[PDB]
Parts: C-alpha cells; structure tokens; sequence
C-alpha cells in the first residue's frame, strides 16, 4: 500500500518529495487547466512553455524565529526573475499560470510549533501612512522573492511620505483589517512541527478575466503565520528556516512586446 | 381604460420589496460570464468552514495573534483550561469567528455545531484531555466532577492531531436567537486535563492548542438583520 | 417540488470499533466532518428546515442606503454651484453595503437603483415654493459632464436620465451587469499601469488598488427648478440592491472600521475585540 | 404566456411537505424584455461545501484515520 | 568506481546515470537536501539559486533513507567520448 504522509511531485525537470505532508489541497476543487476556446478573450496565437515555465523553484529562504510575526508574498511577483517563468512575464503583456505551492519547515521531534500556510486571492494590504489611502510604492508592493514580513505594532506615519509607502503588515489583521483566525476560510494547511514538514496547495487562476497582465496584478498572495510559537526548550532562542518552493502550471501568454522593465531599486 | 382601486401599500417603498423596474439601458450586451473557481452559493458553505477561536482574549492578548492560542502544562492542575458559553453571536470570544459574524446577520439560528481542538505541541509529549458540553439546565461546570456529567470526549493526544467535539442540538425551543438573552442560555463548554500532560527531558513544558469553531450540516438560520459589528460616523 | 432540507439525523446507538470520527487532522485543510450522530447517541430527527435565508440572492437581497447628496435651490447667488451635485458612483459610501460585499473577492449581479428625495427650509424663514422636480442623469465614464445645473450636458440625448416630481413614488430603475471583465472584483491587488525603470522609485504610490482601476461614472443631479426666494434644501438618499447575484470566493469579513475606498486602516480602530476577565469565565 | 410557480409556505400552511394545496401558487408575468428588469430570482438550495470544507486532493474518509 | 572501471575500458558511452544518496544520522534527526544537475555549458552552479533552475530533486530525510536522483541523457551527439575532451562536456552535479 501507500500512506498518505509520503509524496512525489513531478513538474517540469524538477521532483519534489515528502516523507511528511498532510495530503495535498487543490483550492476549490479545481486544477489548473489551459483557457477554452470558448472563454478566451485575446486573439492572439498563445504561448504555452510546457517544460520551461512549468519547473519548480526555491525563494530566498526565511528564518522561522519566536519573535517572527509572518511572512508574505506576493506571487507572480515572487517569481519575477525565475528563469523563463520571470523571461515570458515581462516579455508578454498578458499571462495566466495556475501554480503548485509547497512550503517546507525541519524541526526535531523535541519542537514544537506551528505554520499556517494561506493563499489569499487579491491580498490587498494597506498603507503605512493615515494622510493617505490606497497609497503604496511599485517596488515596496512588489519585493519579490524576499517577501515581506508581518509585524505586529502599527506604527503609521501621517508625515514621512517614504514610510507612508510601505505597506501596514499587521499580524493580527493579516495587512489589512481581517482578524486572522478567518484565514482558514481561505484554502490553507498547516505545517504542524508535531504533524508535518511540508505542505502542498494547487493553485487555480483565479480572476475576474481569463488572463490579466502579469506586470500589474499579483493573482495571489502567499500568507505564513505563526499560529502556534517555535520552541525547543533546549536553547534560549531556536530557530529553524521555513522554505517556498513554487512551480507555474498550465502557464500560457499572449501580447507579446518590447520586454518590460519595471522600476526597480 | 380597465377601472381599478389603489390598495394600501400603494407607492410605499419597501427595503425588501421585490417588483421589476423599467431597464437603464435597454438592448445592453452584458459581458459574458466564464468559469471563476471558488463559487458560493449560500452564506452556510462558509458557515461550515473551521475557524479558529480567540480563546485567550483576555489582558495582554485581546487583539494580538496570542489570543487564539490556548495554554497548556506539563503541572498539576484540577482547574479548567479554559471556558466558552455557547451562544455564537454574543459570547465575545465566540462572536468574531467567522461562523459568529455570519450568524450576526441573523436573528434566530439553529442545529449543531463543532469544535475542533488542534494539539500544537512537541511530538514527544503526550496526554489526555476532556472536552466538553454541559446544556443550560446546570449550574456553571466548574469541576471536572461537573463536566463528567454531561456531553463529553476525552481527546488522546496521538498520531491524530486533533479532536471535534460535537455539541449537539439540545434545545427548548426551535430556533435561538443570535442575541444575547437570558431565556436562549447557550449551555457551557469546558475542558479540563483527563490526566496530565507529560513531557520528556528536553522537550517544552509549554504546550499551545488551536480551538476552531464550524456548523454541522443540520445548522441554518431564519432572518436577516444588520451587523452591529461595524459603525460609521455619519 | 420541495425545495431540499438540512441534514436529518439518523437513529443510532453505542459504537465500540477502530473506526474513530472523533480524531482527525485539521492540518490537511480540511474541516473536521463530525456530526452528532459520530460522537453520541441520537435519537432519529426528521429535519424541514431549510437554508432559505441564507442564500447569497436572499442574504443581498435588500436596499441598502449608499449616500447621501445635497442639493439646493437659492436665489443667492453663491448657492448657483450647489444647485447641481455630482456623485461618483461607488458603494463604498456605506458601511453595511461594502462590508456585505467584502463578504467575497468577486461577484455579478444586476443593480436596482432607488432615489428617495426629502425637502426642507434650509433658511430662517419659510415662505411658498412650488413643487419642485428633480433630474438624475448618469454620465458614463468620458462622457461629457455639466459645469452647472443649467449647462447643455442636461438635454441628456445619449445618458438615460430620470425626472422626478416631488411627492410621488420614489424613481426605480435596473441596471444590468456593466462590469469590462467577466465579474466585479471588490479587491485589486495591483496597480492601475506599470512604472518603469525610467521613472520615479515611488512611482505608483497612488496607483494602487481598486480604486485607481475603477470608474463608473457619475450621478449628475441637479433640481430642474427656477430658483425662488426661499430656499429648498434636498436630501437625495441613493439606495442600491443587487439582484441575480453570484460571487465567486469566500474571504473574512473585515473586523474593523473602514478608512477610505481602500482597505486602509485608521490606528485608532485596530482593536476589533472586547476584553474578557478570564480564559475560564463562562 | 404567464409563469406559474410554488410559494415559500408560511403561518397558515398546514404542511412542511409544500406539496400539499393548490393554493400555494403565485404567476409570474415578465413585462420587461431586458432581463435585468426580471423580478428576484427563484430560490436555489444546491450547496457544494466541500470547495472549502474538503478541498482534499486525496480523498480521506471520516472513520478512518486521517492521516495513514 | 564500478561505472568508472567498466568505462574505462571503453572510448565511448551513452545513457542516463543515476546518483543515489543515502543518509546515515540518526533517527532523531530530519533535514532536506536539493539534488541537482546541470547540462554542460554556461557557469556552474555555485549557489543554491541557479543549481536550482536545473533538473534536481528534494530529497526528504525520513523512514526512506535513499534517494535517486537521475541525470537524463542530454547531449549533443550519439556517444560521448570517455576521456575529458572538451568536445563533450559532462555536465554539473552539486548538493546543496
Ligand atoms: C440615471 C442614473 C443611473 C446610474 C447607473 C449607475 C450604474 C452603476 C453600476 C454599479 C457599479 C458598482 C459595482 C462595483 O463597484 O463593483
């Protein structure tokens, strides 16, 4: 027979496996399909990469400390310079891609902890400033693969415009004013340290349209929060890294123009 | 023409009225729909979604990521873990859950609804915990000798991770109501430690668990109201 | 027929067996699927009720108040401008609406519009008025728009326009979906156009959301009257019920009070609960 | 070309059943051809909770253990 | 090694060339690795980054001890030559 804690996924030229994972959701039920001719919008002759966009890759990796508040990202972005997934972004004006997230986190049979692990349609978070509203920076909004961080103190500032462009991560209202034990309602596992290492959530494109343009808007987020603290009772401070490793699937693009280069710093 | 009489509730204007009005832009070509993953259709398929409860929102944890976790020791102890009335959208810590704010739509709710105890502590450690539901009839739990006595699992801290404890539809009348009263007494929820929690050299003696609270499947509700939840100035 | 029940519960009885519904495993996404009939021993329930009340065309299905305008016709010559308000079309106004809304990412529906009107003396001293009309006009975005009440835009011979006589039954009109894309979306995680590398560092900063990529055009409503000596103030109520509505994705409902169009956040509302003496008080 | 259908039972409506009675009828005549003038729709009780309360790739019986 | 040996008694070889990795700690202990290899040409993978964007595996340490990672035949000819001739480079293989 086979248990439902040990797992292969296989994408593209990369495998990933698992000796502990708490099975695998696929959000709403649905996989990632290519779009129907019946529901597409743009008349161009479409790009589909089978093996070159659809390959996993690992983000810079986080530090998992009991002081963490979190972490997000944002995910088209997260894989903006990912090899031919980052290239066919920029290249194209419109794209659609379904993606296979999977979260790792070690810990020893002796820790204890826990990780949620959320995946937000349109996480939309507010400003850091009062004086304004919908007010954030390119760049601030889109990190790319470092993420951003959760804090938990909102610290707003009503005069210091460059503060003001940074986005109020609040833990507790997960950015941007919803408690976070609602987070569940969104598709969601938990890396439970006494349960699991990994979990595994397929993605859908979910949007208003069959396909947008990657450069402007972030189809998903990805939410990790720390529901239950990191300890090991055998150090003063432990720590283990918590690791995004994602694939694009069933990725297609039309619109193809100059490649676009976004501002950056 | 045909002779007619106007019946009271001529030209009224009703919030809840349902009547065709004239089209504002007649012969209008409306976009298509396509497929969108993730479609509701009742405010119930979300009510049935596990949700976690901010148990510990007391001094230092109201509105901070602490107040939704539960402690747990490794220490003598014949007290309650922790308390809840059962009254969905009024006990303060049960009312912002998800199930709580779509229920403060409504004015009478009915049928049962679970908890779910997730157990978030090191995978060396072990114990049992009782989990319980006491209705209105009695006095207040306090004791274990009380929650004995009434609905109750004793949860083994396992290979499984978590628990759900039902507490079933046990009512004197049909439907409550979602407001706080003194007749539609919720009933009471406790837990208390079945045995101990015992923990291994080198393993915390500082345990967490993560409470959720859904509807079952019986669970519906009967009119909508406002939510006094959100204000607005003017 | 008969419109379908919630579940029933069966008889049953003790259990002693490996088969155990009390244990499972939130971690996999799932909720915990235990019913009475796993944990305790039931009594058989035919179960009538039904989940009417709930349903997303039902829990919409009211007009709520969105905003409020002001109108007013003076002889003064410094109330020329209020004759007319233009109001920007959006249900952010009111907190019920949106946070009902917010209730999903995405959803469609077919709008009823309703325009309830109340008069008032304004002034010290009262005096006869005669009855006053009121016209609504909606201008779709990029259609030209009235510097005043008594501009040409008013001869309205393309915007659908709505003359109301003071005193009779509130106007009522039904707009059908008018969104670009296939759904409304209540949130947009991106911005309105793509700064480049030969542009600012901060370019975008007001850019950003739903409200930078949204536009519906306006209200143009102005009174139709000549102005007399005494002045009429109007209080122009703007209710809206969605109709033949379906969304397409959960999300919490926000927990704290709103600031602006935006999901902003003002500090001195971040602390959605109440206090509780203990952990353990019943 | 009028549209008869069942009404939602109420106080003085003897069975639950809602079979049961001629009488609990109401016609529905559409006088605007744009559809969006169309009254409010019928009720509609399909549910699919397992989009959010079973989104499990593999499927996982209640009575068994959660995690083999 | 017995691949090498065999090999060198040959001037030419072609096929897929599997590398397994068996872990030897303790029980107690858990980790993972990233497995990868690269087809020959451009830099070597010298950081997990761009090890990463070539064809790897995630091994996670658990009851399963051992992992197979596989380097798929690719190549710009039939056979390629035994000896470091710069004509067929072999390729990168990295642990990280
Ligand atoms: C003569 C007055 C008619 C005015 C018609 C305005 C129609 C507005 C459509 C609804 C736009 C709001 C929907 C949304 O923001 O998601």
């Amino acid at each position: 027979g086979y248990s439902d804690r040990v797992r292969q996924i296989t994408l593209g030229n990369s495998t990933i496996t698992t000796q502990e994972a708490a099975n695998a959701i696929v959000a709403y039920g649905e996989w990632p399909t290519y779009i129907n001719d019946s529901e597409a919008n743009p008349v161009d002759a479409p790009t589909e990469p089978d093996v070159s966009s659809n390959r996993f890759y690992t983000l810079e990796s986080v530090s998992w400390k009991t002081t963490s508040r979190g972490w997000w990202w944002k995910l088209p972005d997260c894989l903006k310079d990912m090899g031919m997934f980052g290239q066919n972004m920029y290249y194209h004006y419109l794209g659609r891609s379904g993606y296979t997230i999977h979260v790792q986190c070690n810990a020893s049979k002796f820790h204890q902890g826990a990780l949620g692990v959320f995946l937000i349609p349109e996480f939309v978070m507010a400003c850091n400033t009062e004086s304004k509203t919908s007010y954030v920076s390119y760049i601030n909004a889109n990190p790319g693969e470092r993420g951003g961080e959760f804090t938990n103190t909102y610290n707003p500032s009503n005069t210091d415009a460059s503060e003001g462009r940074k986005f109020a991560a609040l833990d507790y209202l997960l950015g941007s004013g919803v408690l976070a034990g609602n987070a569940f309602v969104y598709p969601h596992q938990i890396i439970n340290l006494r349960t699991n290492n990994s979990a595994t959530i397929v993605v859908p494109y979910v949007n208003s349209l069959v396909i947008d343009c990657m450069a402007k808007h972030n189809n998903w987020g990805i939410v990790i929060l720390p529901l239950a603290p990191l300890a090991f009772a055998a150090t003063s401070s432990p720590q283990v890294p918590i690791t995004v490793t994602i694939a694009p699937m069933c990725t297609e693009f039309n619109g193809l123009r100059n490649i676009t280069v976004p501002v950056h710093q | 023409g045909l002779p007619t009489m106007n019946t009271p509730g001529s030209n009224q204007f009703l919030t809840s009225d349902d009547f065709q009005s004239p089209c504002a832009l007649p012969n209008f070509d409306v976009t298509p729909p396509i497929h969108i993953p993730g479609e509701v259709k009742n405010m119930m398929e979300l009510a049935e979604i596990d949700t976690l409860i901010p148990m510990n929102a007391v001094d230092g944890k109201v509105n901070t990521m602490e107040m939704y976790q539960i402690p747990l020791n490794d220490n003598l102890s014949k007290a309650p873990i922790f308390c809840l009335s059962l009254s969905p959208a009024s006990d303060k810590r049960l009312s912002h859950t998800m199930l709580g704010e779509i229920l403060n739509y409504y004015t009478h709710w009915t049928g049962s609804i679970r908890f779910t105890f997730l157990f978030c502590g090191s995978m060396m450690a072990t114990g049992k915990l009782l989990l319980s539901y006491s209705p209105p009839g009695a006095k207040p739990p306090t004791n274990r000798k009380d929650a004995m006595l009434g609905t109750h699992i004793i949860w083994d801290l396992g290979l499984q991770s978590s628990c759900s404890m039902v507490a079933p539809w046990i009512s004197n009348t049909v439907y409550r109501r979602c407001a706080r009263d003194d007749f539609t007494e919720g009933g009471f929820i406790t837990c208390f430690y079945q045995t101990r929690i015992v923990v291994p050299a080198s393993t915390p003696t500082s345990m967490f668990m993560l409470g959720f609270v859904s509807a079952c499947p019986d669970f519906s509700v009967r009119l909508l109201r406002d939510t006094p939840h959100i204000s607005q100035s003017k | 027929s008969q419109p379908p029940s919630t579940q029933s519960t069966e008889a049953t009885s003790g259990v002693n067996s490996q088969e155990v519904p009390a244990l499972t495993a939130v971690e996999t996404g799932a909720s915990g699927q235990a019913i009475p009939s796993d944990v305790v021993e039931t009594r058989h329930v035919v179960n009538y009720k039904t989940r009417s009340e709930s349903c997303l065309e039902s829990f919409f299905g009211r007009a709520a108040c969105v905003t409020i305008l002001s109108l007013t016709n003076s002889s003064k010559s410094g109330e020329e401008k209020k004759h007319f308000n233009i109001w920007n079309i959006t249900y952010t106004d009111t907190v019920q609406l949106r946070r009902k809304l917010e209730f999903f990412t995405y959803s469609r529906f077919d709008l009823e519009m309703t325009f309830v009107f109340t008069e008032n003396y304004p002034s010290t001293a009262s005096g006869e008025v005669r009855n006053q009309v009121y016209q609504i006009m909606y201008i779709p975005p990029g259609a030209p728009r009235p510097s005043s009440w008594d501009d040409y835009t008013w001869q309205s011979s393309s915007n659908p326009s709505i003359f109301y006589m003071y005193g009779n039954a509130p106007p009522r009109m039904s707009i059908p979906y008018v969104g670009i894309a296939n759904a409304y979306s209540h949130f947009y995680d991106g911005f309105a156009r793509v700064p480049l590398e030969g542009e600012n560092t901060d370019a975008g900063d007001t850019f950003y959301g739903l409200v930078s990529i949204n536009d519906f055009g306006v209200l143009a409503v102005r009174a139709v009257n000549r102005s007399n000596p005494h002045t009429i103030h109007t209080s122009v109520r703007v209710y809206m019920k969605p109709k033949h509505i379906r969304c397409w994705c959960p999300r919490p409902p926000r927990a704290v009070l709103y600031r602006g169009e935006g999901v902003d956040m003002i500090s001195s509302a971040i602390l959605p609960l109440a206090k509780v003496d203990s952990i353990t008080t019943f | 070309g009028a549209q008869v259908s069942t009404q939602k039972t109420g106080a003085h409506e003897n069975q639950n059943v809602a079979a049961n009675g001629s009488t609990i009828n109401y016609t529905t005549i559409n006088y605007y051809k744009d559809s969006a003038s169309n009254s409010a729709t019928r009720q509609d009780l399909s549910q699919d909770p397992s989009k959010f309360t079973e989104p499990v790739k593999d499927l996982m019986l209640k009575t068994a253990p959660a995690l083999n």
